[PDB]
């Protein structure tokens, strides 16, 4: 891990990436006043209680977090993001801005690539929210690398998902609405499920929009979830 | 600090091996004093010999050491031996008995032999000292933490040859001047150089202070080695 | 799998492979940077490549405001770049608190150099795969450029360049100062120094730039700032009506 | 200066019969000349057929009763659900109290 | 050749498995639980006739109601016995009562885990038979391995002769064995598996009873049980 | 986080070698040549300022460093290793000496301390030895002028004149011929300039050569007047202008 | 903090580091202990590769722990000092807290305990030492002899030997030592001790040494001449056809 | 690709796998079978205990954690002791500090996070035990499955250990029957006992063979052994 | 409070120490030996605070005995006294100092001279022909200033002490229940247990 290979890469990070590519597919979509998050949940067995194995996670009250790879590694990371948000709030009063939150996760993940006694994280995390100046979406790789995104995808069907996202970006230069991005996210997860379909799946979406949630993170439940499942089931038949 | 299948200590054996290539040092014990003599590792014309010291170190006023091995590793140990002597003196208002200072240094060495994962010190010491319990004493310690007392002994390069010669010419009723002579002769025949010159030597004695009833430590000046080299028929 | 390939111990030829591999990492982003000094300013230019259409271009940067007065451009992967950025910001803020004046460009360079030296010597820390270029108008020294690498080396520069095509840019710049006979750009406005910098970047790389292909940072007395795309466009329009 | 202690009044009474025992207390809780509560219980059933009251400084009493109730819970866990005999509770309560020999619970306790 | 707390592809801890091999190299210990008491017996296995057999201490008291026999690298058992004694005495101090046999065994097994804050470099090279009596669950026998796992047994054998001895314990054990019968059986099965001929100096018996606690049987009393086993197994 | 390798990375091999110390010395061999010559009223230490591109500013690189007002150092091998030894050396001259005795340490003793720092990197866990050899020139009231070499093992020795790095073999020989025990300081400078000419390939001027002296006290470098009991530092860096002047009469 | 486990199990269930410590003991010079009716005698040997030694100042192989107990060893000399110091501290500590000097057994159990701990601690190697510990319990006349080995095991011995060629001398002692009749005198106890050493040493010269321990802190070391009296008596007495 | 990559938990294989974790998972397979299932009013654990000898005890496999929660183990038993102990403290902390019974879901997350650290530390090792967690809290009955990888999932029913797949198949088909067994404790246990049987080449499950645990609406977590389970065979 | 006297004659040192141990209103013991043998030729007497007194003495005793067995050699009285001093000097600046005053009487076999060291709880050391701790010195010093001679026999030394004791029984407020007297000479340490009704 604290080992460069002769090509200048870090082989332990490179292998962690493989674990991510091996994971369930998850996405984020930035909209004009917010961000939407969605994930694919493989129904291993009918014995799984539906809607009861929540994957998306909240940080503070305004940040959403979703990931692919080693689920425990994602949970470890969110716990640290939570302490990091709390510490910022305690001292600076204001809730942590998304760019600031991104670097906090960034630096922590990067530290696990510096020492031979630690291993890197086996997740790519898509996260974001609404702060003092607009909506922000980010994706963070096992190397600690992150950037701002219009749309983001990671996991087994990342390629098809990225393709869909690129199509949305190019065909909506004016910007997408939160309500629309919610349906669109449902479409893209179903479309992305094509590359991981030796098993049936359950869809989970969350969002953070200024006009739809007052800038708070919230899960999409009930009617609005069904409306999206319906919209997605339609445009695959 | 691991055992071999045979029950030897790898890093210790290899440290002794390292020492076997260092400039030779001899200690000779007399009825009326002790000689310490050491040969400098392949030197040069431009190397200063005036402000130079590399093999002979004063521990307190009654004890000196000759060093075979890594000079820097030895300075570490000399420093703590000096401190240990002063703690003993502060505690008891009496100069440290030679054996006690030696046991302590050997114990330190032994430590690097049993725990910690650090390499041993690549050093062997000859100790020359006087106290009022045992009189003149000559000791040896090596990286294994082992120590023993001697009438005459050598460390470093060519110990086999050196030891043969000392065994041949040493006798219990020797005086210090005969021991000085024996020391230089033994170095004369075990050198790896052409001939033995003054600038390749360090020399020290621990005598009964000429006229006083007190104990004196003499670390020979360059000229004093040069002079003592003449009388003995080596020039 | 010899140990001298994996940790920072010496090889039989007295080398540190891990450090060598860290230098290799500095080119991973396939970006070139250069720095030049004006009369009373300092300019850094770096290529900006946004391949993915999904990225938000405004967040893709390799230039960093270390303090009010010091900027830093990094050549190397972003995680290591940001780690070095955070540390330099901390170091510069601490220095000002402890010593009552702004940390000079060269002192921060030296401090970062020493930190990198440690990773060069201690087994448990890998070096950072980065080259850091620090720029300012120093209150004692004037326009300043100081550059550090994974070996722990650092030096001041009249001008410099870093990246895959470093050599081409360097010799291009050497040839400019060879002719001009001075050690700076004899220009009063920073705008013209930027214009110089971009012009010589174009020449050495054989490439035309649009406003989104570049990144510009300027240091003046009591401020370091970065240019917006439209600032850069205005700079690109001016080089067109001349060159 | 901060005084870490107070006095909440109260009075407790234990009587042992041949095949029964009672532990009684008043339900009044006081500070100085004021009534805090007319009904604040201070005699507690602690499981294993043990009743307990720690009277004096009510904060200390509550802490001690909590720690003993927990003690009983963990005795069950560590000793295969064995019933904690009354003599055994007593001894355990000695150790709880004495653990604070140098910053005591200001209570008189009866079980 | 990579780690101490490492798993094999089978899902076993290498070092724990190898510690068990060390136990198989040790002297035999046997325990038999009855409703009249529990008997523990051991093979002394003196390495020489000059070794004073009395100084071989492989059966030890833990408390008046708890005894223990060891097998394997017996030097490793010292800190285990010390911890068991402390745990039992401490329990009496805190609770005015005797520690339960299971609880004491569980405590010893907690100690065993602490290899790899984990201040111990390897597992123990010793197994223990822990026998005792308490009011709740009566007479009990436990086998405590250096894994931290323990097992209750009606009868159990550990050491070099354990494979043969355990099968013999299977045929012989029934829920109505008296204390005197149990003593004879231990001696018998020991006689079978011991590389030497069983007498009062190379074997040792002990028992724990409610009334009298843990007693080690002295040589004179054991020789009699021998000079009675030989006679019981002559008529048949 | 935290440190794992708590064991020595320098160990004895069956032949009794300490590998990492040998390899450190090999690194020192590749280093640019540096030298020191002791006079009767001075010491000179000198080295080449090997520039990496003419865009680099040579003056900003310190190869010859002041350790105390009367002690200087130069090196061969790994520059960044040297730079951190200079910082620790300067600081230890204070913590281990000046804050105790109110005077700067004598040359041999500061040399001893540096040697300690280097020995420790030979034996501590998780570290490699320093890849430098140092030449330390200084003066103190009771020993006068001295010159010492410190190597990666922590070993040190006093020299009348010597050289380390690339062209050391040839330079040692050059010095042997030219050194007598009666040399004035100006003679030692001139001899140093001659010796350094063999090693250098490209340009050989005052901007590619670094040279410092330990000579007389420099009262004008003190910073203040009014206490006649000190007249300033004996260490002095020769200026680029001063080096060139001596080259014209070479 | 270096706590890398050095003493570990092999698949056959052996701790090789402990095993190799025993090999260092076998390498070490021979030591023998034999206990009579009212005494215990210890005996050692000296090596030959150098003999320009000083006799007065070189550490003897028998060490007093307290005034009534002694310790002898085979194995690494430097290792044995550490055990001897720790045993001496414990003997003083026992006096201070119990107001009684150690029993020979207690001192043995302590030293064996120390050796054991070094077999299961991260970043330490076992003691390359095996010890014989002898003396008398305070206010007691029954003689005591014990042996400890690197593993931490200890036991009492009517007579025992350790070190190089201990195999041969244990052979001798097994034939010659009678349980029913221990060497009833100090003189005839030293007799069996010299005979047992003679198989390995060569000459009764500057190599064989003896120490006698009697009850109530009575410990006398022998001189070359008094040993030479036992040497001369047996070689020519036990040679006849 | 399988070679020098199973040394410690701090190392990924080129595939992206963590082998020491996978090997820990393997200790479950070699463990005696246990079954979990719940309705809307109760949750049940059935564990088949395994003996070392005919003379031995059938090693206990169900551990109570609070009055409303408990678990069953398959694999390294000492590891189930470390983890249930941790769960006892966490349940305890929730009571003392907040006067709040700990949600089964929170218990899940806590166990996950504890196991996770051991998949990322140096010189540590992953846990080698699977755990079935049942409870009754403010949102009714729950069953959880804990894997030493740190993955926890909530299910209507499941099984772990030796030939678990037999019981897991049966439970997959019986789903709509057992979930409706509300306010009828004995029929939920029976459905659990008949579930554990689909995984027995062993035999007739005896009196010492069986261990049962139940928690629910007005039933505190209680373990039945021997005598009290005879009526379920 | 307790009497601790020391007198150095020509060939021996004599220590005299009171036998009473008094707590509050009661004399609890009238036969206390306020002394520890440090080595065959070195004896220490002590007075001061109730607990500290014996703990310190016994701690010093353990240390000297350890040194003896380690070196198979007896430390000189001067070396023992310096050890004791440094201990007290360290103690005085610790969290809870030892409140113990001592006299050390030893015979130096190498020098063939008797020696007496007086050391208070602060670690204040001095060598003297005669010494005392506490109030008793307010009587004895002047008495011995007068009657003492440097070349006295041991028997004369005991009569000198008799005077010292007698004066203290006349003028001290407290009943110290007589003294135990011990002699340290070339032959070691013996007790003159017959001094009280002599």
């Amino acid at each position: 891990n604290s080992v460069f290979s002769p090509d200048g890469r870090n082989f332990q990070v490179e292998y962690a990436v493989k674990a991510v590519e091996n994971g369930t597919t998850s996405i984020g979509i930035k909209c004009n006043d917010g961000v939407v998050f969605a994930v694919e949940k493989l129904i291993t067995s009918k014995l799984l209680v539906p809607q009861k194995n929540v994957k998306i996670q909240v940080v503070d009250r305004h940040i959403g977090c979703v990931y692919s790879g080693l689920i425990p590694d994602g949970r470890h990371l969110v716990n640290r993001g939570r302490e990091e948000a709390a510490s910022f709030k305690k001292l600076y009063k204001t809730p942590i801005p998304i760019p600031a939150f991104a670097d906090r996760l960034g630096q922590y993940v990067q530290a696990h690539t510096l020492y031979n006694s630690v291993r890197p994280f086996g997740v790519s995390t898509i996260f974001g929210g609404v702060d003092k100046n607009g909506a922000h979406l980010y994706m963070l790789e096992p190397s600690g690398s992150y950037w701002g995104y219009k749309g983001a995808a990671t996991g087994k069907g990342r390629q098809s998902a990225k393709a869909e996202l690129e199509k949305l970006v190019d065909h909506h230069p004016e910007g997408l609405s939160a309500r629309e991005a919610v349906k669109q996210a449902a479409k893209i997860i179903y479309l992305a499920h094509e590359d991981n379909k030796e098993k049936d799946f359950e869809l989970e979406i969350s969002w953070c929009s200024l006009s739809e949630t007052n800038g708070l993170h919230k899960f999409v439940k009930g009617d609005l979830l069904q409306e999206a499942i319906d919209f997605a089931q339609k445009e695959i038949n | 600090t691991i055992f071999s299948p045979e029950g030897r200590l790898y890093q210790v054996e290899y440290a002794l091996e390292s020492i076997s290539h260092a400039g030779t040092a001899i200690g000779i014990m007399a009825s009326d004093g002790i000689v310490l003599a050491a040969e400098r590792k392949v030197t040069s014309t431009l190397l200063e010999q005036d402000t130079s010291t590399e093999k002979l170190y004063k521990l307190n006023d009654k004890i000196a050491v000759a060093v075979a091995g890594l000079t820097a590793d030895a300075e570490i140990l000399i420093n703590t031996a000096r401190i240990h002597a002063q703690n003993y003196l502060k505690t008891y208002n009496e100069d440290i008995p030679v054996e006690i200072l030696v046991r302590r240094l050997s114990d330190i060495k032994q430590g690097y032999t049993q725990h910690g994962g650090l390499r041993p010190f690549g050093v062997s010491f000859i100790y020359a000292g006087y106290d009022d319990r045992y009189g003149y004493q000559l000791y040896t310690s090596n990286p294994s933490g082992n120590y023993t007392g001697w009438k005459a002994i050598s460390v470093g390069a060519n110990t086999s040859a050196a030891q043969t010669l000392l065994q041949m010419d040493y006798k219990d009723d020797m005086k210090v001047d005969d021991a000085i002579e024996l020391a230089l002769k033994t170095l004369s025949k075990t050198t790896d150089s052409s001939a033995l010159t003054y600038d390749r030597l360090e020399f020290a004695t621990i005598r009964k202070g000429a006229n006083d009833g007190e104990v004196y430590q003499k670390i020979f000046k360059p000229q004093e080695i040069k002079d003592i080299l003449v009388k003995t028929g080596i020039t | 799998a010899g140990y001298d390939r994996h940790i920072t111990i010496f090889s039989p030829e007295g080398r540190l492979y891990q450090v060598e591999y860290a230098f290799k990492a500095t080119n991973q982003t396939n970006i070139n940077s250069l720095a030049v000094r004006g009369k009373d300013c300092t300019v850094v230019i770096s290529q900006k490549k946004v391949p993915d259409k999904l990225l938000d271009p405004t967040t893709v940067s390799y230039i960093f405001c270390i303090s009010r007065t010091i900027g830093m451009v990094v050549n190397g992967p972003i995680p290591d770049a940001r780690n070095a950025a955070l540390r330099a910001k901390a170091e510069a803020a601490e220095f000002r608190y402890k010593y009552g004046y702004d940390m000079p460009c060269d002192v921060l360079a030296k401090r970062m150099a020493n930190l990198s030296q440690i990773y060069t010597q201690r087994a448990y820390m890998r070096p950072l795969g980065v080259i850091l270029t620090f720029v300012s108008v120093d209150e004692e020294l004037g326009p300043s450029i100081y550059k550090t690498d994974p070996a722990g080396y650092y030096v001041g520069y009249k001008a410099t360049a870093t990246g895959p095509k470093q050599q081409e840019i360097t010799t291009n710049l050497e040839n400019h100062f060879k002719k001009s006979k001075i050690d700076h750009i004899n220009e009063e406005s920073w705008e013209k120094v930027v214009e110089f910098a971009i012009t010589h970047m174009i020449d050495a790389l054989g490439t035309e730039f649009s406003k989104n292909d570049l990144e510009v940072g300027v240091a003046t007395k009591d401020k370091f700032f970065t240019l917006s795309a439209e600032n850069i466009e205005e700079r690109l329009v001016a080089i067109a009506e001349q060159d | 200066q901060f005084n870490p202690y107070g006095d909440n009044g109260g009075t407790i009474l234990g009587i042992a019969g041949e095949d029964f025992a009672v532990l009684a207390g008043d339900t009044r809780n006081i500070t100085d000349y004021s009534i805090n509560s007319r009904y604040e219980p201070k005699v507690f059933d602690c499981g294993d057929n043990i009743v307990m009251s720690a009277n004096g400084f009510a904060a200390d009493g509550d802490a001690l009763v909590k720690r003993f109730k927990n003690s009983v819970k963990w005795y069950h866990f560590d000793h295969n659900d064995k019933k904690l005999s009354i003599n055994s509770a007593a001894r355990n309560i000695q150790h709880l109290l004495y653990g604070k020999r140098f910053f005591p619970y200001y209570v008189h306790t009866i079980i | 050749d990579r780690g101490v707390s490492t798993f094999s592809p089978e899902g076993r801890l290498f070092q724990v498995e190898y510690s068990l091999e060390a136990i198989k190299l040790g002297s035999t210990a046997i325990g038999i639980a009855t409703k009249e008491g529990v008997v523990l017996g051991v093979e002394k296995r003196a390495t020489s006739p000059l070794l004073e057999s009395d100084s071989i201490e492989k059966i030890v008291e833990i408390d008046r109601h708890i005894g223990c026999a060891m097998s394997g690298l017996t030097a490793d058992a010292r800190s285990m016995i010390e911890h068991a004694r402390t745990a039992a005495v401490t329990h009496n101090l805190y609770y005015d009562e005797d520690i339960n046999v299971e609880s004491l065994t569980q405590s010893v097994c907690d100690l065993a885990l602490r290899f790899g804050e984990r201040l111990m470099s390897r597992p123990f090279g010793v197994a223990l038979l822990i026998a005792g009596h308490d009011a709740d669950d009566g007479y009990q026998l436990f086998h405590a391995e250096p894994s931290g796992t323990f097992y209750r047994y009606n009868a159990k054998a550990i050491g070099s002769g354990s494979e043969g001895a355990q099968a013999e314990l299977l045929n012989e054990w029934h829920s109505s064995l008296t204390l005197k019968e149990a003593e004879l059986l231990v001696l018998k099965i020991l006689k079978q598996v011991m590389e030497e001929k069983l007498d009062e100096n190379n074997a040792q018996l002990s028992c724990i009873t409610k009334q009298d606690g843990f007693k080690i049987y002295d040589n004179e009393k054991t020789a009699e049980l021998i000079k009675e086993l030989k006679e019981k197994e002559a008529a048949e | 986080m935290t440190d794992r390798y708590s064991f020595s990375l320098t160990t004895f091999s069956p032949s009794g070698k300490l590998g990492q110390i040998d390899y450190a010395l090999t690194a020192v061999k590749q280093g640019v040549t540096s030298l020191g010559i002791k006079a009767t009223n001075g010491v000179v230490i000198a080295t080449e300022k090997k520039s990496s591109s003419p865009l680099a500013m040579s003056e900003t690189l310190s190869k010859v460093s002041l350790l105390t007002p009367d002690i200087g150092a130069v090196y061969s091998g790994m520059g960044p290793d040297y730079r951190v030894l200079v910082d620790k050396s300067r600081k230890v001259a204070h913590t281990s000496y000046k804050r105790i005795y109110g005077e700067y340490p004598p040359t041999k003793l500061l040399v001893s301390e540096v040697a300690k720092i280097m020995q420790e990197a030979t034996q501590s866990g998780g570290v490699r030895p320093f890849g430098v050899s140092l030449l330390i020139a200084g003066h103190d009231e009771f020993n006068g002028f001295s010159l010492y070499q410190v190597d990666p093992s922590g070993s040190y020795f006093p020299w009348k004149a010597t050289a380390i790095g690339k062209g050391s073999v040839a330079a040692k020989t050059f010095l042997e011929k030219r050194w007598n025990d009666e040399l004035e300081l100006e003679d030692a400078i001139h001899i140093a300039l001659l010796t350094l000419k063999e090693s250098v390939e490209g340009e050989f001027n005052g901007d590619t050569i670094e040279l410092a002296i330990i000579g007389d006290e420099n009262p004008d470098l003190l910073g203040y007047t009014g206490i006649p009991t000190d007249k300033g530092p004996r260490f002095r860096k020769l200026t680029s202008q001063e080096i060139n002047d001596r080259l014209e009469a070479l | 903090g270096y706590d890398r486990a050095l003493s570990i199990f092999s698949p056959d269930g052996h701790i090789f580091q402990v095993e190799y410590a025993l090999e260092a003991v076998k390498r070490g010079t021979c030591a023998v202990g034999v206990k009579g009716k009212n005494c215990v005698v210890l005996g050692c040997e000296r090596r030959s590769t150098l003999k320009l030694q000083d006799t007065r100042i070189t550490p003897s192989k028998v060490s007093k722990i307290d005034s009534h107990v002694v310790l002898s060893f085979s194995g690494l000399n430097a290792d044995s000092r550490i055990l001897i110091e720790k045993a001496r501290v414990e003997a003083q500590s026992h006096r201070l807290t119990l107001e009684d000097p150690v029993t020979v057994e207690y001192l043995t159990r302590y030293v064996a305990g120390v050796q054991q701990r070094y077999t299961q601690s991260g970043g330490v190697r076992p003691f390359g030492v095996s010890t014989l510990i002898a003396g008398f319990d305070p206010r007691d006349d029954e003689p005591k002899l014990y042996q400890t080995e690197p593993s931490g095991i200890y036991s009492s011995w009517s007579a025992q030997t350790i070190g190089r060629n201990s195999k041969t001398v244990r052979e001798f002692l097994e034939k010659n030592y009678d349980r029913k009749e221990p060497p009833a005198t100090v003189e005839e106890c030293v007799k069996l001790t010299v005979r047992s050493l003679l198989e390995v040493v060569q000459t009764g010269a500057k190599n064989i040494e003896i120490t006698v321990v009697k009850p109530d802190s009575d410990i006398v070391a022998l001189s070359s001449e008094e040993i030479n009296q036992y040497v001369t008596q047996i070689e020519q007495e036990k040679q006849e056809q | 690709f399988r070679n020098n990559y199973d040394g410690d938990t701090v190392t990924f294989s080129p595939t992206g796998r963590l082998f020491q974790v996978e090997y820990a998972l393997e200790a479950i397979k070699q463990g005696s079978v246990t079954v979990g299932l719940r309705s809307n009013t109760h949750a049940v654990l059935v564990a088949l205990k395994r003996n070392a000898d005919e003379l031995s005890s059938y090693q206990k496999k169900i551990i109570k954690c609070d009055e409303h929660m408990g678990l069953s183990l398959a694999g390294l038993a000492p590891d189930a002791r470390v983890l249930s102990n941790y769960l006892r403290q966490q349940c305890n902390y929730s009571s003392l500090v907040f006067n709040r019974k700990l949600a089964v879901e929170r218990a899940g997350h806590l166990l996950c996070d504890k196991a996770q650290k051991n998949t990322q530390s140096y010189g540590g090792r992953p846990y080698g035990v699977g755990l079935l967690i049942i409870g009754y809290d403010k949102s009714g009955a729950h069953l959880l499955e804990f894997q030493p990888s740190g993955n926890v999932t909530e299910l209507y029913g499941t099984a772990i250990g030796a030939r678990s797949q037999g019981a897991k198949t049966y439970l997959e088909r019986t789903l709509d029957t057992f979930i409706k067994i509300d306010g009828n404790p004995d029929e939920l246990i029976k459905a659990g006992v008949e579930a554990i049987s689909q995984s027995l080449r062993d035999e007739s499950l005896t009196v010492d063979n069986l261990s049962i645990a139940i928690v629910g609406k007005d039933t505190p977590f209680t373990i039945y052994d021997g005598e009290a389970v005879a009526k379920y065979i | 409070m307790d009497i601790i006297l020391g007198i150095r004659v020509q060939d021996s040192v004599i220590l005299a120490s009171s036998k009473a141990v008094t707590r509050g209103i009661s004399v609890l013991k009238d036969s206390d030996d306020k002394t520890r043998q440090l080595s065959p030729h070195t004896l220490m007497s002590f007075a001061g605070e109730a607990g500290d007194t014996v703990q310190f003495a016994e701690y010093i005793q353990a240390n000297i005995q350890l040194y003896s067995i380690r070196e198979d050699y007896e430390l000189s009285p001067q070396a023992v006294s310096s050890f004791v001093r440094q201990e007290l000097a360290k103690s005085i600046r610790s969290r809870r100092p030892y409140q113990v005053n001592v006299l050390i009487g030893g015979y130096d076999k190498k020098k063939n001279k008797p020696e007496l060291y007086q050391i208070d709880y602060l670690g204040t050391k001095v060598e003297l022909p005669y010494g005392a701790h506490g109030y008793s010195g307010f009587y004895t010093f002047s008495l011995l200033d007068h009657h003492y001679r440097p070349d006295m026999t041991t028997e004369e030394g005991l009569d000198l002490l008799k005077l010292c004791v007698q004066e203290l029984e006349k003028r001290m407020p407290m009943d110290f229940k007589g003294v135990i007297v011990k002699i340290v000479d070339k032959d070691g340490i013996r007790q003159v247990d017959d001094f009280q009704a002599q």
